């Protein structure tokens, strides 16, 4: 609850300066006067590289155990599954402008 | 007597606050343009003064007519003038801006700027000199320093 | 190393104390002093250095009121007499107290500086007498 | 500020789920979900949750509401309120303050279940020598024991890039 | 004291962001030839608060819930992204710290495309999708280069990390993956080359800043610093500090050189230069630690 | 944005279909008001239709006024002309890198050689006294010699400018980024480069081995050591290293022609064309009469229409006199090689995006006041 | 006469290219553009401290469009309306009567400092040297009233200065 | 020069110190001189809350050494 004591007083403080930021000026003077294919598909890309990400990540936690061959084998198969998921766009012109 | 001192010495802040850095956007359309940018130059700094040249029109400060005006280019002058905070000071730079020039027995040209915004300093020259108008913006700071407006809204 | 950190020291004890440093450092910059060549009515001083490049050479302080304005701070151009805005734009290589004045009855020695946005400042105006000279109506009346 | 803080939070888990599916415009509904995303971490983390609350977080609000939303504001307008929706928060809200007053002022509350409201501490361990976690080893998993499951989950992923281009013009 | 904690962390923000302000002023005034500034007071610091003051009482004018709530995002994130940096003794000992600079990373990006559908749909909001767009490209680069410069550390604790780089620096095990994640730095601080791109624009330059300087700390606790000796880590708060503040220069002075890229050139380059190379640095180091009887104590 | 114009860019996403620029935002009045004038008068309108080129115009008038007055220009005056020509081309040279440069990110090499810029802005203010708008230059001569204490400085200016013009190609030209930001983008065919009227700098860095100076010298260029370089392809990387080997071959012109300074003369010896001494006015009678009249009505001008170009270093700088019998100018017209440059925008850019658009532009030497007339 | 360049082909020899891969995959002329720009970064500037130290400037500045008059005598002007008659802007305009004495003088001779383009031709085509154009740069005013001067005008403002004006003259009298 | 430039650093250097040196002071001012025992498992925890029970302080740095033993 430490952190969430820290997050209240930032949240808090920087609303404070928002408010600083906008009702300071008591000095009321005079109020006067279409989309892309391939924007979306960066978005989609990263999101399934990001999936990948994901599936990889929890692998320095693993390296105590004793199953080393599975666990090599396995992690050396999803890396080259995304990377052949990055070569197979690559080579079907897919990301390109 | 003494929220008289209060105001004062507020105010003298905030008019020195003011007068601090002042970056204006550098809107420059003829040959004036480039001894703007000659006064950005190595030799004669506008940074040493907080001077910055941004063409953010929503954080310009002040702002630098210089350059031939003209019929075509009126309206979009005042329409970027408009979109500008509300403490607002103008420098016209140049023979073409303050009051038409050699070009000023003509058409498509409006005589000065006179004609469009208002003016608060006059700079001259042809061009004038980069010295010229970086002594032109001293004498704006001055004229920022000499503004009393929260005593204004004291005795108000 | 230390010959930098030593030629600092004498900036500051050299100027005349550390009132002295404070007052020309916060006035704009200088800590340049060390030359002294000229002085002048208003008061103000005028540096000439040669160990700098071109342009660092000619340097002029001012002095407090010498009119009336506060201008210990705030200082401006059109604040020098014109002998010394000869010598200090580098038009010359002369200080102006080798041979200053002109024999000529007219020259003021006020020097009337910048005035806009003043009480006392110039108005344009017409050199010009009557244009047409409008028609006197005499005064008297027929009944 | 009391017992009931992973309740509290719960509340207010349940109060941003009624905020986006009382219909309003979806990237107010995006605001509203990832205010739900980041109450339900609160809960997650509030469970211990050191390791798969925090992670799955970058993968929910690190992910998936910055491609909503990028997707709603290229796509569609709505540039500029209706009874309808405010009337799905007024049932909503309205149907959060009986749950309230059915837990706070009664002993159980039975939809079709028994639920005994009451201070949640139970259950939890009593403070055993885990050393590591239960997410740690929990996690830690998946390598030394998932031969199947991360190759036919890698498999889905791969077809799932190549399903994603060809609908969006393969080749 | 915990709330003095707090106060002596966010109250040296603000100063910390004004005065790096007046550096990289000054850094790109002699980077040319320039003094700027030095007129406005002694050697520019008045001049850098009381702007700060001026853009205070700029005085501007106007969705508003919308334009409420993308600064206030922003700068709560600068505020509460310097919790677990461990200047010796941190503020609180997260377990797992590096997931969190990713997730508050992608925060950032929320409220870059708040701001941008506060724009109220103008080429300006379609120029901030694309930029949307480039800086959600860069967290997958991030993120597993920072897995792998984990990798050689065992935990995310980070404190075990203070304790792996006691020998020799975490540099030259992994230099290049370093050269490719200081680039993504770069990146990820939205500047120069990296770029384009209202108020309260002092918030929001606030967040920028601050998320440099974070970017900053984190790289110079990532890769190199020196030893936590206890009962007395001023020693190493020192050595940390003056490596930060020259690895910081030395990120202005790399802004202070090169034209700024093309979009379409920033994609081609981002993609195929950087990704295959890091998947195989990052295979390279999985591999490594078996091929060394190394693995890091996992406690 | 600041570049100043009106750019109405038809697109298909991030590509293309059609830009147009509407320009005559920028519209003055210049032809019709030097139709109001005489020569003498209408002097600084040529030299200021360019703004960047300052001596490059007024040579280009002077020679226009004496080819249609059939007076040769005294040898001394002809090697200051050309001395100033090429410190003029080495100016606006330099001027349209620093500005592609600023225009395209590049934030320093601008603040270089602009420090280079205002020590030849000191030259011209030693010379003449303006800042930047030297008239200087009259038909039939050069207007008030240069003062003792000049060539000197020239030299030593020289030798530190080659070493800053190595120390920028230090710098950027062969700098990975800016080469990688200008490979391929504005391919120019030599058949679209003749029929869309390129002239200058796209015709010297795409195919024809075309100059003026050494196809038709025009003044003592013909006795002068340099060579233009010839652009290999069609993009502005080449055309990046030609505007620079342009500026070296300018310091070699430089360097020979303070080789080569006759002690001659000033201006011509004609005292009804030039003005006379001040000196020898106040004493003579002829003199003071052809002195007040020659500034009052102007020097009567032989009728006819000719056309005259020089070298601006936008290219082909073309004026065209239309003189009745008399004491002022009946027409004049300027072609101008800013406005044919931007009449091929469409084939320069019917392949490429915008932010590539924005380097085509910046890339030509545009200023937008040549371009108008 | 020509040098024409991108005359190299990427050498095939495994020195060059390699020598060219090692460039590309750990990014050497970059560190290249950052040492000369460090070497920029060590010199000294040439900043002027632009309100006490002035620029450089030159004998024949065209400045502030003086007036003169005669040593131990009255204006130097005759109002012959030759400046005028030259004057390209036409911002000169002179109004001529003579004096009860006999001499030929003015009444009102101005000067549109806004239309002024300080050419010159006034000071060269003047036969007596009567307005010069002055030394200084400094007009600076807050008001497009004042920016026009009258014949008063622009005698306070030539007696403000004569020896600057006269050593300028006597420094230049000679190249014009 | 650039002896300029330093006077902005290190104040800025300043800045940059002193919020490690307020942690570092606080966390060996509060918690009696002794370090802020770092726990991030059960077994710790679980130890440090028998710490500070047998302290009878109902503080666990307080570590009552070697008294008990009779
Ligand atoms: S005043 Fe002179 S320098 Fe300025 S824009 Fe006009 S012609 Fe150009
Ligand atoms: S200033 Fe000279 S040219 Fe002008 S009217 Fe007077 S005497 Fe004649
Ligand atoms: S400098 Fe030119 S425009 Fe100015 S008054 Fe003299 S002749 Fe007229």
């Amino acid at each position: 609850m430490n952190l969430m004591i820290t997050l209240l007083t930032n949240f808090t403080l920087a609303t404070l300066l928002v408010t600083i930021a906008f009702w300071l000026p008591q000095l009321n003077v005079y109020s006067e006067k279409p989309f892309s294919m391939k924007f979306f598909l960066v978005a989609i890309t990263f999101l399934l590289f990001d999936l990948e990400i994901a599936l990889l990540l929890p692998l320095p936690w693993a390296s105590q155990t004793t199953n080393l061959n599975t666990m090599l084998t396995m992690a050396l198969l999803l890396i080259f599954l995304l990377a052949v998921s990055l070569a197979y766009e690559w080579t079907q012109k897919g990301l390109e402008w | 007597s003494r929220g008289e001192y209060v105001v004062a010495k507020l105010d003298d802040l905030i008019n020195w606050a003011r007068r601090s850095s002042l970056w204006p956007m550098t809107f420059g359309l003829a040959c004036c343009a480039v001894e703007m940018m000659h006064m950005a130059a190595p030799r004669y700094d506008m940074d040493r003064f907080g001077v910055v040249f941004r063409a953010s029109p929503r954080q310009s400060d002040v702002m630098i007519v210089a350059g031939t005006l003209t019929n075509k280019m009126a309206p979009a002058l005042r329409k970027v003038y408009d979109q500008m905070p509300e403490p607002r000071y103008v420098v016209s730079m140049g023979s073409c801006a303050n009051g038409g020039g050699y070009y000023h027995y003509s058409y498509s040209v409006v005589r000065g700027c006179d004609r469009i915004v208002p003016v608060d300093i006059y700079v001259p020259g042809c061009p004038p000199t980069a010295e010229a108008l970086l002594y032109g913006i001293l004498q704006l700071q001055k004229k920022i320093k000499r503004e009393k407006r929260l005593r204004i809204w004291y005795r108000r | 190393l230390l010959q930098v950190l030593k030629r600092g020291l004498q900036q500051v004890s050299g100027h005349g104390g550390l009132r002295g440093y404070l007052r020309v450092l916060f006035r704009a910059n200088d800590v340049r002093v060390g030359t002294l060549v000229g002085e002048d009515k208003y008061g103000n001083k005028y540096y000439e250095d040669n160990k700098q490049f071109f342009g660092r050479h000619r340097w002029v302080i001012y002095t407090t009121e010498m009119n009336g304005k506060n201008t210990f701070w705030d200082v401006d151009g059109s604040m020098v007499p014109p002998e010394w805005h000869r010598w200090l734009h580098c038009m010359t290589d002369d200080p102006p107290t080798v041979k200053p004045p002109t024999a000529r009855k007219f020259i003021w020695t006020n020097h009337k500086f910048n005035l806009s946005g003043t009480p006392q400042q110039y108005v344009p105006y017409s050199t010009t007498r009557k244009k047409i000279q409008e028609w006197v109506p005499p005064s008297t009346p027929y009944k | 500020m009391m017992t009931y803080i992973v309740f509290i939070l719960s509340i207010i888990f349940v109060m941003g789920f009624v905020g986006f599916s009382s219909k309003p415009s979806p990237i107010y509904g995006g605001l509203g979900l990832i205010v739900s995303g980041g109450v339900g971490c609160g809960i997650v983390l509030n469970f211990g949750g050191s390791f798969l609350g925090l992670m799955v977080f970058l993968i929910y609000l690190g992910g998936m509401m910055v491609v909503f939303g990028y997707t709603t504001a290229m796509a569609t307008e709505q540039y500029p309120s209706n009874k309808v929706v405010l009337g799905t928060f007024i049932t909503g809200l309205l149907m959060e303050f009986l749950m309230v007053y059915y837990v706070l002022k009664d002993k159980e509350v039975e939809i079709v279940f028994k639920f005994n409201g009451m201070g949640d501490w139970v259950i939890y361990d009593t403070g055993d020598s885990g050393f590591f976690s239960e997410e740690a080893m929990g996690i830690a998993a998946l390598y030394s024991y998932g031969t199947w499951l991360v190759i036919v989950t890698g498999w889905s992923l791969l077809i799932g890039v190549v399903v994603i281009m060809e609908i969006t013009r393969g080749n | 004291m915990f709330m003095i904690n707090v106060l002596t962390l966010i109250i040296p923000i603000l100063l910390a962001v004004a005065f790096l302000t007046l550096v990289e002023r000054k850094v790109l005034g002699y980077m040319q030839f320039r003094k700027g500034p030095n007129v406005v007071g002694p050697y520019g610091l008045l001049q850098p608060i009381a702007d700060a003051i001026k853009l205070f009482i700029k005085e501007p004018l106007r969705s508003i819930s919308m334009f409420i709530l993308a600064p206030i995002l922003a700068l709560t994130l600068a505020l509460t992204m310097w919790i677990p940096l461990p200047m010796p003794y941190p503020l609180i000992n997260m377990n797992l710290g590096v997931l969190f600079m990713l997730a508050m990373s992608s925060l950032a990006v929320y409220s870059i495309l708040w701001s941008g559908w506060a724009s109220n749909s103008k080429y300006a909001l379609i120029g901030a999708l694309r930029a949307v767009a480039q800086t959600i490209s860069y967290e997958v680069t991030l993120a597993i280069i920072l897995l792998s410069v984990l990798l050689m550390n065992g935990s995310f604790t980070l404190s075990t990390l203070i304790i792996t780089q006691e020998q020799v620096w975490l540099i030259f095990p992994a230099w290049p993956l370093a050269m490719m994640w200081f680039i993504s730095t770069l990146a990820e601080t939205n500047r120069a080359p990296f770029d384009l791109t209202a108020g309260p624009f002092a918030l929001f330059f606030m967040a920028e800043y601050a998320n440099i300087i974070m970017m900053n700390i984190f790289t110079t606790t990532l890769f190199l610093g020196a030893f936590h000796n206890p009962y007395m880590p001023e020693l190493y708060t020192i050595n940390f500090t003056i490596k930060s503040l020259l690895l910081s220069i030395t990120f202005l002075w790399i802004r202070a050189s090169y034209p700024r890229f093309r979009y379409d050139q920033l994609m081609h380059l981002l993609w195929k230069n950087f990704l295959p190379l890091t998947l195989a640095l990052c295979m390279w180091h999985v591999s490594l630690p078996i091929l060394l009887s190394s693995i890091p104590p996992q406690t | 944005h600041p570049a100043v114009l009106r750019l109405v860019m038809e697109l298909s996403g991030e590509m293309v279909r059609k830009c147009d620029p509407h320009i005559g935002l920028l519209h003055r009045g210049t032809e019709k008001l030097i139709e109001y004038k005489t020569y003498l008068q209408a002097l600084p309108y040529f030299d200021r239709l360019d703004y960047v080129s300052m001596m490059c115009n007024e040579q280009a008038y002077s020679l226009a006024v004496e080819k249609l007055l059939n007076i040769q220009p005294p040898p001394r005056a002809q090697w200051i002309r050309v001395l100033f020509g090429e410190i003029t081309r080495l100016l606006n040279h330099i001027m349209a890198v620093t500005t592609h440069a600023l225009d395209i990110g590049a934030m320093t090499p601008f603040f270089w050689m602009f420090e280079e810029r205002e020590k030849m802005f000191e030259f011209y203010e030693r010379v003449s006294g303006a800042r930047m708008h030297a008239a200087y230059v009259r038909p039939g001569g050069v207007h008030q010699d240069l003062p003792l204490g000049l060539m000197d400085d020239i030299y030593e200016f020289s030798k530190n400018f080659s070493l800053r013009i190595d120390e920028l190609e230090e710098m950027l030209t062969n700098n990975r980024i800016w080469r990688n930001r200008t490979v391929d983008i504005g391919v120019v065919t030599a058949e679209d480069a003749l029929n869309y009227g390129f002239s200058g700098v796209m015709l010297r860095g795409s195919g024809i081995q075309w100059d003026l100076r050494k196809t038709q010298p025009y003044d003592v260029y013909d006795q002068v050591e340099f060579d233009v370089p010839i652009g290999s392809r069609g993009d502005c990387y080449d055309r990046y290293l030609c505007r620079v080997e342009e500026m070296r071959q300018s310091i070699r012109i430089i360097s020979q022609c303070l080789n080569k300074m006759p002690p001659g003369e000033i201006k011509v010896d004609d005292a009804k064309v030039s003005p006379p001494k001040r000196a020898e006015m106040k004493t003579s009678m002829e003199s003071l009469i052809h002195h007040f009249k020659l500034y009052t009505e102007g020097y009567q001008v032989p009728p006819g229409a000719t056309y005259t170009a020089i070298e601006a270093p936008k290219g082909e700088f073309g004026v065209y006199l239309v003189s009745d019998g008399s004491s002022r100018p009946y027409r004049c017209k300027i072609k101008a090689p800013g406005f044919a440059h931007l009449a091929g925008l469409d084939k320069m850019s019917k392949g490429h995006m915008l932010a590539d658009v924005v380097a085509i532009i910046g890339t030509q030497d545009i200023v937008f006041g040549e371009v108008d007339r | 006469t020509y040098k024409y360049v991108n005359l190299r082909e990427p050498s095939m020899d495994m020195k060059s290219v390699t020598d060219r891969a090692a460039q590309t995959l750990l990014w050497t002329e970059l560190i290249r553009g950052l040492g000369m720009t460090l070497s920029y970064l060590f010199r000294e500037p040439a900043t002027i401290n632009y309100p006490f130290e002035k620029g450089p400037l030159s004998p024949r500045f065209r400045g502030e469009h003086a007036l003169r008059r005669y040593p131990s005598g009255e204006e130097r002007c005759i109002a012959c309306k030759l400046c005028e008659a030259v004057c390209p802007a036409q911002a000169i305009t002179i109004e001529a009567e003579p004096r009860a004495d006999g001499s030929r003088r003015t009444t009102r001779y101005d000067i549109d400092m806004t239309k002024c383009i300080y050419c010159g031709f006034c000071q060269e085509a003047c036969p007596v040297d009567a307005i010069v154009e002055g030394p200084n740069f400094e007009f600076s005013t807050e008001t497009h009233e004042e920016l026009l001067y009258n014949k008063e005008k622009l005698l306070n403002n030539g007696d403000k200065w004569e020896a600057e004006i006269a050593a300028n003259i006597q420094a230049d009298y000679l190249y014009r | 020069m650039w002896f300029e430039v330093l006077p902005g650093i290190a104040v800025m250097g300043v800045c940059l110190f002193i919020p490690g040196m307020a942690t570092a002071r606080i966390h060996r001012f509060s918690n009696g001189g002794r370090e802020k025992r770092v726990a991030h498992y059960s077994y710790q925890w679980y130890l440090m809350e028998r710490d500070r029970r047998v302290s009878g302080v109902n503080r666990y740095y307080v570590s009552k050494g070697l008294e008990n033993i009779d």
